[PDB]
C-alpha cells in the first residue's frame, strides 16, 4: 500500500508543475496552458495500483 | 500454530486491506469519472465444540452453546457509484453524463469496454477516441476542415464547416446502462469491462428509459471525499496497531508456556 | 499423573479460549452487523472425600467437610445481542436496523438463514441480494430502469421510474424475530440460523409490536468496546502467566520425589 | 485423488497446482478426482461454494465452467488408514466413500483462498510432555527398586 | 536412538526451512518483478502396528488402530505468480507487464531464460539487453541517434528520429507464456528456465491469448507482503522453541535411562 | 554460519547500498550537470533439493519442487540521462545543453 | 466516540455545503436559499447514536 | 445423544446411555482390557439411566 | 561509520558552505564595488564494485 | 547387491555412492543390480517414488 | 579407491580429520570515503598509492 499512495504523490506533483508551468507563463505571447489527465491502473478488480 | 495468533493474523490482513482501499482512493482523487471503492467483511469459521440448543436433559435444552469463531474474511471490494461533481472546464470535447450511463468504447482486440470519462480526443485520422487512444462507438469521424463541435443534450454530435450557416450531424452518441453498475470489471485506464453480474449492456439514447444526460464543456470528477478517508485511516490506523497488540499478547502467551 | 497438573492444564485450556474470544471479537470490529462475544465458565467436579453435614460425633455433625475441586470448564459464549451505532455511507441499497429485527435470506440449499448486515446489492436479474449473494426473502425485484430506491421506515421498497410522479412499489422488506436471540446458531458470513433454543421466527413488520426501523443510508457496525478487549488482554495475559507458573510449580515438586 | 497405482487416497490439503497438461494436481503431483482441466486462455480461476470451477477467457463476458470438485465423505472418518503424504486411504472401519457435491448430504462447504491449518493444541502437547517425562521418571525408579531387590535377594 | 528425537530433529528442520524462506523473501523486497515462496509440509511415513481394519472379534472391528508417525517433510516451494504493484521510474527503457507474461532473452550458453524483470538497458551495439547483459529475443536493435523510444500496449518499438516525422519500427517485443508458471525453474538472476512441469513456451504478442500488457516507464514490484512474513516469523520462532523443548525433554528421559 | 543469516546478511548489505545510493544522490542536489543514481538488485542462487519438474512415478511429474533461494544482489547503478532544469545565472561564459550531447 | 463524532462531523460538513450552495447562488434569479434541519439518533434512551 | 442433520432446525434423538451401577463396586473383576465383571461380591448389577 | 553517514555530512556542510555564500552575500548589499560570489561543486570519488 | 563371488545378497541400507566408471555401489563398494549408470555431465540426480 | 574386491574399487574411504585452523588476515586495500577537515595539511589519496 505504499506504491498506491506515492503513485497518487507523483500524481499531485505533476498536477503542481502544470499549475506552475502555467503559472509562469502568466505574459507570454502564443502560450497555451497544459492540463495533466489522470487514469487509475487496476489490475483486475478488488485491488487497486494507484 | 495457536488459535489466537491465525484470527489475529486474519485481523492485520483485513485492515491492511481497508487501508489499501482507503489508499488507493486518496490517490485518485483528481482523476476524472471515478468511482471510489468500499471493501466489507464477514465472520469466519465458528467452530461447535458444545453445539448450541443442544440437548443436554430430557427436558432442558443448553441455549447459545460453545462457538468459539474464527477471524475475518473481506468478500469484496464494491464501486460506491454516485454523481460526482460536474466541472467547466470549458472546451469543446470535454462531455459529462448527468445519469448513470456509459460511454462504449472498442478495445484494440475487438472487444467494448464502458467509460465513464468524458475527455475525448481525436486522432490523425479524425475518429473521436479516449484520451489513452481508445477509440469511441459507434464511431464519430470529424472532418479536417471543423471549424466547431457541438454535442448536445441527446448526444448528437454536429460540425459547422467553414461559410455554412448550417451544421452537418456527423454521428450520435449513445449510452450503455446495466442492471448491476457494480459488477462491472474494472481493466484500468478508467475502463469497465461486462461481467455475468452486470447483466446485459442495454444501449440506449441520452434522455429516454434511462440512461443519463450529456452536457458539453464539463467533466465529471471523481466523488472521493477527503475528510472521510481521512477519519477512515485514523480508524484504521488504530484498528490495526490493536489487532497487532493481539499478536503481540499471544506471543507472550506462547513464550511463558514454552519456558516452563 | 498428579491432579493440580490436570486442574493448572484446565486453567491454562479456559484462558486460552478466553483469548481465542477476545480475538476473533477484535478481528470482526470492521464487520458490519457483528456482536461481540462473552465466554462463561464454570468450575469441574468437586471430589467428595469427607461428606460434609455427616456425624461428627454422637451429638455433632461435620461443619463444611474436605471437598477436593477438579479444574475449570467454559459454559457457552453469548453474544451481546445491542444496537451498534449507525454509519452513513449514503447508499440508497445499504439498510440498517434501529431494534430488534433480522433480515431473512435463502440459502441455495433452500433453507432460509438469518441476517442483520443491511450491506445489499442487486444481481443481474434485479433482486436484492447479500454481498454474499444471496437473496433476501420475501423476493424484492427491482426493475430495469430504476432511477432511484426508496426505503421506508416500515419496509416498503418503492421504485421512482421515469417521467412518473408516484413511486412504484415492488415488494416490502420484513423483519423476523425470536424469543431468545441469542440462540441462534452462527454460521459465519453473517448469518445465523434457526435452533430449538431460539424459539421460532416470528415475521413482523418493521415497526410493529417490536420489530425495529429499517434506516436507507446506514449501517449498523460492530459493537465491539476495544478498550475493554485490552483491559481484558491484559487480565488473560496476566492469567495465563499464573496457571502456566502453577504447571511449573508441580513440575518442580515431581522432580523432588524422583529424585527420591 | 488418483494414486499413480490407480486406487483412491483421500485428502484434506487443500494446496492444489496446475500441471503441465492443464490439471489440478496436488502438490505432490498426484491428480485430484474428478477431472479438472485448465485451459491456456484462462485469466482467473475461480472455484464456487457448490465446488463448481469456472474459467474466465479473454473476450467472453460470460465464464465457463470447466469441473466439478466432489467431496468423499466417510461415515467414520477417524477409521481411515494414514498412508503418510497428508492422504488416508479408505479400510474396513471407514467403508462406503460416499461422493457428493459439497454443501449437500451433510458434505462441507469450499472456501477458496484458504488452507485449512493443523488443529494442533500446543498447551495440551507440553503438559503432556511434562507428563510423559516424570512418567518415565517413576517407573525407571521402579526398575531400579527390583533391580535392588533382585540383588539383595540372589546376594545370599 | 530413540523415535522422538529424530521426530523433533525434522520438525526443527522443517521450521528452519520456512525461516530460510522467510528470510528469501525478506531480503527481496526491492527485487523488480520477484515473487513470494512458501513451503509446503507434509506427514512422514506412519509405523502401522495394529491393522485399523482388522477382525478383533467375529462380528467386531479393529476403528483406527495404532499408527504411528515419523516426523515432517517439506513437499515443494510454491510462489504466488500475481500482478506486483506498479512503479514508476521514470525511464523510457523500462517495461512493465500488466498480466501474466514472460519476457524471453538468450544466456550466453545459446539456451533462452524467461524474466519478469524490466530493467532494460542499451549495450555499445544498440541492442536492447537486461542489467546483467543478456540479450532480449528478438534483438530489438536499436538505430544510432535515437531521440526517444516508445514501447506501446501491444509490444510494438518505435523510434522517433531527427527530421522524420514518422517514427520507424525496430522491433516487436513480444511475451512467453506457459500453462504453469509455478514450475519454471529458478536460476537466479530474475531468470527462469523451461523444465517439463511448465508446459511449453506460447510465443504472443501483448493482448492477445492473455498475455498481458505492456507499460512503458513503470517496473513491477516485488509482491512480497511483510505484514504476513513477521507473524511468520513469531510463528516459526516458536514452533522452533517448542520442537527444541521436545528435543530437550527426549534428552533427559534419555539421560534418566543412562543413569539408573 | 546458517542459510537464513547469510540471506539476511545480503538483504542488510542491499539495504545499505541502496541508502548510500540516496545519500549520494542527496549530497549532489546543487552540483551542476549531475544524473541521479538508481540500484538493481537481482536474486541470488537457489539451493535446488528436489528438481522441479522430477518425475516422481512413472507417469507424474513433481510440479514446483523445493526451490530455497539464496539472498539478493545488487547488479548495477544506473544514472538518469534526463535534460535536468536550466537556470539563468546571465554569465557569458556559463553554458547549458540542451539535449543528450557531452563536452570533451 | 468516534461513530457519535463522525456523524456531527458529517452534519457540519452538510450544514457548511449548504451554506456554500447558497453563496454561490447569490446572483440566480428565480433561486430559492436552502437550510438543513438535524435531529438526534437516539436508542434506549441512555445510547446516543450521533 | 442428539445428532444434528442438515436443514434440520431440530436434533435427531438417537439413544439413552445407561449406567450399571453394583451394590459394593470394589468386589468386581477386573478381567485384563479394561473390563469388569460382576462377581458374588459385587452381584445385582443395575441399569439406570444417568443422573437417577 | 557508515559511508551513508560520511556522504549526508559532506553533503551538509557543502550546503552550509553555500549558505555561508548567500550570507555574504547579502551582509555586502550596500557595498560599493562589490562582486557577489558563487559557489560551484562537484561529485567526490567513485568507488568501481563492479566495473562498467 | 552383487558380491564379489557372484551370487546376489540383499541389503536395506539406503546410502548409496557412484563410482568412477558411473555405477552405483553401496557404501562397502558393492554394485547394486539392477546396474544403473549415471553421467558425468548431470546437475541433479532424482530417484523417483517408484524408483526411477 | 583402494580395490574393496578383485574387480570393484572403493568409493569415498575412512577420512576422519582434525579441527580448523587460521590461515591468514588479509587486508582489503580499498578506497574509503573521504572527510573535509578544512586543514591546508590533511592529504588524501584517490588510486592505490602509499606514502613514504
Amino acid at each position: 500500500s505504499f506504491s498506491q499512495a506515492v503513485s497518487g504523490l507523483n500524481a499531485a506533483a505533476t498536477n503542481l508543475d502544470v499549475i506552475g508551468n502555467n503559472i509562469a507563463n502568466s505574459a507570454t505571447y502564443g502560450f497555451k496552458s497544459g492540463t495533466a489527465s489522470f487514469a487509475d491502473m487496476f489490475a483486475g478488480s478488488k485491488v487497486g495500483l494507484g | 500454530m495457536i488459535s489466537s495468533l491465525w484470527i489475529a493474523k486474519t485481523g492485520l490482513d483485513a485492515q491492511q486491506t481497508n487501508m489499501d482501499v482507503i489508499a488507493n482512493n486518496l490517490a485518485n482523487v483528481s482523476t476524472n469519472g471515478f468511482k471510489r471503492q468500499r471493501a466489507v467483511f464477514e465472520d469466519l469459521l465458528y467452530q461447535t465444540i458444545r453445539q448450541p440448543g443442544a440437548q443436554s436433559s430430557e427436558q432442558t435444552t443448553l441455549p447459545s452453546g460453545l462457538q468459539i469463531g474464527t477471524g475475518v474474511r473481506p468478500v469484496a471490494t464494491e464501486r460506491l457509484h454516485s454523481q460526482g461533481n460536474l466541472s467547466q472546464t470549458n472546451n469543446s470535447k470535454d462531455v459529462a453524463i448527468k445519469g448513470q450511463g456509459f460511454f462504449q468504447v472498442m478495445l484494440p482486440d475487438g472487444t467494448s469496454a464502458y467509460t465513464r470519462d468524458g475527455s475525448f480526443q481525436v486522432d490523425q485520422n479524425g475518429q473521436l477516441v479516449t484520451a489513452g487512444g481508445f477509440q469511441v462507438q459507434p464511431a464519430i469521424t470529424i472532418p479536417a476542415n471543423a471549424l466547431s463541435i457541438t454535442i448536445g443534450r441527446d448526444g448528437v454530435v454536429s460540425v459547422t464547416q467553414q461559410g455554412q450557416a448550417a451544421p452537418v450531424q456527423v454521428g450520435q452518441l449513445n449510452l450503455t446502462t446495466f442492471m448491476n453498475d457494480t459488477g462491472l470489471e474494472s481493466i484500468g485506464e478508467n475502463l469497465y469491462i461486462e461481467t455475468q453480474s452486470s447483466g446485459a449492456p442495454n444501449e440506449s439514447t441520452p434522455g429516454l428509459n434511462g440512461a443519463g444526460l450529456l452536457y458539453q464543456g464539463y467533466v465529471e470528477t471523481s466523488n472521493v471525499n477527503v475528510a472521510e478517508e481521512l477519519v477512515n485511516m485514523i480508524q484504521v490506523q488504530r484498528a490495526y496497531e490493536i489487532n497487532s497488540k493481539a499478536v503481540s499478547t499471544t506471543d507472550q502467551m506462547l513464550q511463558k508456556l514454552t519456558q516452563l
